[PDB]
């Protein structure tokens, strides 16, 4: 049931990206702005079997999009998300400006900026925690060197191309 | 068997001002070429890719276009940052990779 | 990750000349990725040597006449350049990187350019 994924209305944010457990309709559709599998190729896909699908989505900014791969780095990658250096699978991604758009900005999708320490691959961390600082107890912002661990965008009607938002899924195959 | 010609050998420019660099091919490419930007001696890095694709992390005034057998990188403003040597690289899969013989941008 | 390198700084007229590249915080076992050596003469372009794959297959630059060698070292997860008998136009630097592969939506196989660059060595003849 690929139409739950494909063709949801709320998404989640890239700090909390979600998970689901489980192709012609895929590869040979055109909407897809990327499309790109390691490991595999997608007119194999139909040859296989595997016992584990699974399938996380979530909402970046355009820019932001080469940052989802193997061995790559940046915010998002050491903080956000993290891919194996031996990942199999594809990523999905496409253009969604008609939505998640509001006048003025949404200032509803987040990500996570001033984390002390690098991710492991497939891990998640939600919690808003104390804020990151220095020597010195931290319980507001006062503290020259404090910060809120947590950023908004600032999707808007009219933007570059780059700060666009736009979905992107990445699906996995284990046996 | 693929070969290349960049233009011009050296320019000369100043802080704000427009800048453009043609590398052109001796046979057609789908769009598989690269440009990279080296400071005095250091290891280069990726600026453009496929011609037509920004890399992550560096400027937007950066630009690329062309297909077949022209391509152009332009500079929308020049920087205190951007004086340096660019090359122009390939990598088609029916023929080795090689590289262009660069070009230099000073202060006017 | 982080690529570190290896080798002399002085070799004879006549010689055989060995360097080393190697990463730390990963691996090199990985079928996603690929090495290859660039060099660059004194106040000169760069020049392209070849290329490495996963599984051992390797590409060579037919403009040279294939003196040089690339190869792993599984013992090590190490990949070392080798040059034998140099001589006087062998004075440059040497650089190790790597790169990306991957599949098309047409099922084609496709590549991206040097993403990561070591910092480089510097090798001189003696005499």
């Amino acid at each position: 049931p690929f139409g739950e994924v494909f063709n949801a209305t709320r998404f989640a944010s890239v700090y909390a990206w979600n998970r689901k457990r489980i192709y012609s309709v895929l590869y040979n559709s055109a909407s897809f702005s990327t499309f790109k599998c390691y490991g595999v190729s997608p007119t194999k896909l139909n040859d296989l079997c595997f016992t584990n699908v699974y399938a996380d989505s979530f909402v970046i900014r355009g820019d932001e999009v080469r940052q989802i791969a193997p061995g790559q780095t940046g915010k998002i990658a050491d903080y956000n998300y993290k891919l194996p250096d031996d990942f199999t699978g594809c990523v999905i991604a496409w253009n969604s400006n008609n939505l998640d758009s509001k006048v003025g900005g949404n200032y509803n999708y987040l990500y996570r900026l001033f984390r002390k320490s690098n991710l492991k691959p497939f891990e998640r961390d939600i919690s808003t925690e104390i804020y990151q600082a220095g020597s010195t107890p931290c319980n507001g912002v006062e503290g020259f060197n404090c910060y809120f661990p947590l950023q908004s965008y600032g999707f808007q009607p009219t933007n570059g191309v780059g700060y666009q938002p736009y979905r992107v899924v990445v699906l996995s195959f284990e046996l | 068997d693929i070969q290349m010609t960049q233009s011009p050998s050296t320019l000369s420019a100043s802080v704000g001002d427009r800048v453009t660099i043609t590398c052109r091919a001796s046979q057609s490419i789908s769009s598989w070429l690269a440009w990279y930007q080296q400071k005095p001696g250091k290891a280069p890095k990726l600026l453009i890719y496929d011609a037509s694709s920004l890399e992550s992390g560096v400027p937007s005034r950066f630009s690329g276009s062309g297909s077949g057998t022209e391509f152009t990188l332009t500079i929308s403003s020049l920087q205190p940052d951007d004086f340096a040597t660019y090359y122009c690289q390939q990598y088609n899969s029916y023929s080795p990779w090689t590289f262009g013989q660069g070009t230099k941008v000073e202060i006017k | 990750v982080q690529l570190q390198q290896w080798g002399p700084g002085l070799v004879n007229p006549s010689e055989t000349l060995s360097l080393t590249c190697s990463v730390s915080g990963g691996s090199f076992a990985t079928e996603n990725y690929y090495w290859s050596w660039i060099r660059q003469h004194p106040g000169e372009g760069l020049e392209w040597i070849g290329n490495i794959y996963f599984s051992g297959n390797t590409y060579y630059n037919p403009s040279l006449n294939n003196r040089f060698t690339i190869s792993f070292d599984t013992s090590k997860n190490h990949l070392s350049l080798k040059l034998p008998s140099v001589t006087a136009a062998d004075t440059a630097v040497y650089y190790c990187a790597r790169g990306t592969i991957y599949f098309d939506r047409s099922g084609y196989r496709r590549v991206d350019p040097f993403h990561i660059w070591g910092q480089g060595t510097m090798v001189i003849v003696s005499s």
